[PDB]
RNA sequence: CAGGAUUAGAUACCCUGGUAGUCCACGCCGUAAACGGUGGGUACUAGGUGUGGGUUUCCUUCCUUGGGAUCCGUGCCGUAGCUA
């Protein structure tokens, strides 16, 4: 079962992705051919792994797990934001924290302090303490909100499902595979491919392909929840 | 130079198993062929065959990996080496892993695993251990 | 229920301008006595603290063992940093033959009849790590027949299967006397 | 019209640039002879000393050939060597 | 080796001078951190990157670190693997 057809897929191009001085898979099946000193998609593999992960996550999300829209790469920030608006989930934009998925019970306390500070803001006690300190609370709140949105609705022993900016946040994968739950990301295409249980080729940079496939997985979650 | 083609065979399979290669390439010999057939029987590898080359024949082996990329061959080692030619009576045959793994004997009845050799009663030169 | 150990206590010291800011370590091994085995290197200023860290970290990092009734399948060489160990099965009624570290490991694991020998790196740390490496190098004959496609009969000899059958008999006896 | 690199338009250029140069087979040559001093004066300074390869571009072959020619020339006084 | 100067004293650094020696021929001794502190010979074992030499095909101007493949030697980074 395909999602988009051959010519609509060749409009956007099915060739992209990365330079020659950096690769090392062992899979000559993913490695397509030398052209312009640069490599190409294997659509057989690509559509195969897409259907594979898609049926996996249909099962998992008719069971009804949950993953959220944290942001690391500038190419995916607004993408993840708008899909957060329409699929409804919370999102996050800027930074990865060292040790969410492993040290979850301390970032839980960070959420608790987020709640405390928002409660202070709501009750409106500001001149009860120094103006400078209230301005520094505004600093705290901007930092805490740009670096944390997902726990505000997680609370619930997160599953190690999805991946944001693989190569530059490899630090996000060992936090996941340590516990070993099936990981997925569109491959950041100069990496060790065969770590991840459910790999899916693609691009590392392109705003267009990344927004497209973020909408694809948004769609997957939407159908899983809809037919729950 | 070359002196130990059987060690070349075995070490090459070991290196390729560690690099997770799919198929191997050697020159050809009767002894190598019989070894390969025994391994294909015992279950370690999928298939071998004889292609050819410029001056002489050549082997090609087809390995056997798990579905989850589990290597089927754990360990591998030559025993009777030039210099120390190790010979074996039926009474004092080697037992690998209590008998799980496999010795590879060379006998009047040809190459035989230890069990087949013991059931025939025979013994002779040892060549390798496998597991 | 769990069995737990304390098999190493050294008195460490980081050094700083005032003097020596001492601390305490520990090495803790856990085992159900049935195959689960866990290991932990806990430390603190407090000996109970280090011990409890070792406990919980062992309960994290279990590892299942290919047992047969009360004895291992095959002998094996286990390498760690320099810890060498030559484990080897016994015949039943022999005993848990080892030193201190490996004895703790195997007695917690559930072994009753086994051999062992330390040949390098007398330190308990590396000794334990090497023993663990050996237990990982172990293989079940079932998984062997799996990986090489053949059946258990061509894959194993007869005496091991005798042991299998007789131990299953004793186990069904114990459980059917317990509940039934 | 076109850039010094990203030459996706012409064939692989038979032209030379700032990193790449093989200046003698390129141009400025009849043949390597200690006779022709007007040519050898180009691979020097006004102070008579000799250039380097990451200045000129030559292969070591041409470099050493030319240096030997220069040096023979200074020996036969066909070329003003640096001195009093 | 002589003198000067510093120096607590300087058989030493520093300065002035200066013999054997360094150089050539013919013979000797036969050692060093004579070091990659890695004996030699050989097969397989992810790659990227510069670089010296020689072959060769294509965009071909075919006057080119042309580019690609290949062979030999030489350095840097880096997987698995290995090592206290």
């Amino acid at each position: 079962m395909a999602v988009v057809t051959m010519k609509q897929l060749l409009d956007s191009g099915a060739h992209f992705g990365h330079q020659t001085r950096r690769w090392n898979p062992k899979m000559k099946r993913f490695i397509f051919t030398d052209r312009n000193g640069i490599y190409i998609i294997d659509l057989q593999q690509t559509l195969t792994y897409i259907d594979k992960a898609y049926e996996f996550v249909k099962e998992t999300v008719a069971h009804g797990g949950t993953v959220l829209f944290v942001g690391t790469k500038k190419q995916a920030q607004e993408s993840i934001a708008e899909e957060a608006t329409r699929v409804g989930m919370p999102y996050v934009n800027q930074r990865w924290l060292g040790g969410m998925l492993t040290n979850f019970s301390t970032v839980h306390k960070r959420l608790q302090r987020l709640k405390e500070l928002e409660a202070m803001e709501q009750t409106g006690g500001f001149e009860g303490r120094t103006k400078k300190e209230i301005l520094m609370l505004t600093r705290e709140k901007n930092k805490l909100e740009r670096s944390l949105g997902g726990i505000r609705d997680m609370q619930k022993v997160p599953s190690a499902v999805w991946v944001v900016d693989t190569n530059k946040e490899h630090i996000a994968v060992g936090e996941a595979r340590k516990l070993g739950i099936p990981v997925i990301a569109i491959l950041d295409t100069n990496c060790d491919p065969d770590v991840v249980d459910y790999p899916i080729p693609g691009n590392d940079d392109a705003i267009r392909s990344a927004a497209l496939l973020t909408k694809v997985i948004a769609s997957a979650v939407a159908e899983g929840l809809q037919a729950r | 130079t070359m002196t130990d083609p059987i060690a070349d065979f075995l070490t090459r399979l070991r290196n390729a198993n560690s690099a997770y290669h799919d198929e191997v390439t050697l020159p050809h010999s009767k002894l190598k062929a019989n070894i390969a057939e025994i391994l294909k029987r015992e279950g370690y590898i999928s298939d071998y065959r004889t292609e050819d080359a410029r001056v002489g024949k050549s082997l090609v082996v087809q390995l056997k990996y798990g579905p989850s990329r589990e290597r089927s061959i754990a360990g591998l080692r030559r025993v009777s080496k030039p210099g120390l030619r190790v010979y074996a009576k039926s009474t004092n045959l080697p037992r690998v892993l209590g008998g799980l793994g496999v010795a590879i004997i060379s006998t009047s009845s040809g190459l035989l695993t230890d069990r087949q050799a013991a059931r025939q009663g025979v013994g002779g030169e040892v060549l390798a251990y496998v597991w | 229920n769990y069995i737990e150990r304390v098999v190493s206590i050294n008195r460490v010291s980081k050094v700083v301008k005032g003097g020596r800011r001492f601390s305490f370590t520990a090495l803790v091994i856990v085992g159900d006595g049935k195959g689960m085995v866990g290991v932990g290197y806990g430390k603190a200023k407090e000996v109970p603290a280090a011990i409890a860290k070792g406990v919980e970290e062992a309960r994290k990092n279990f590892f299942r063992v290919p047992l047969i009734g009360s004895t291992i399948t095959h002998p094996v060489q286990g390498e760690a940093a320099a810890g060498v160990v030559m484990l080897r099965p016994a015949s039943p009624g022999t005993g848990v033959i080892a030193g201190g570290a490996a004895r703790a490991v195997l007695e917690c694991a559930g072994v009753h009849d086994i051999l062992a020998k330390s040949l390098g790196s007398d330190n308990a740390i590396n000794v334990v790590h090497a023993t663990v490496a050996a237990l990982k190098l172990l293989q079940r004959p079932e998984e062997v027949a799996a990986r090489r496609g053949l059946p258990i009969e061509d894959v194993a000899p007869a005496g091991m299967l005798k042991a299998r059958r007789e131990s299953e008999a004793l186990a069904a006896a114990a459980a059917r006397e317990g509940s039934a | 019209m076109m850039a010094v690199k990203k030459s996706r338009k012409r064939t692989a250029a038979t032209e030379l640039k700032k990193p790449r140069r093989n200046q003698l087979e390129a141009l400025g040559v009849t043949t390597i002879d200690y006779k022709d001093v007007a040519v050898l004066r180009t691979f020097l300074s006004e102070r008579g000393k000799i250039r380097s390869r990451h200045v000129t571009g030559l292969t070591p072959q041409q470099q050493r050939q030319v240096a030997t020619a220069i040096k023979n020339a200074r020996e036969m006084a066909l070329l003003p060597m640096a001195g009093p």
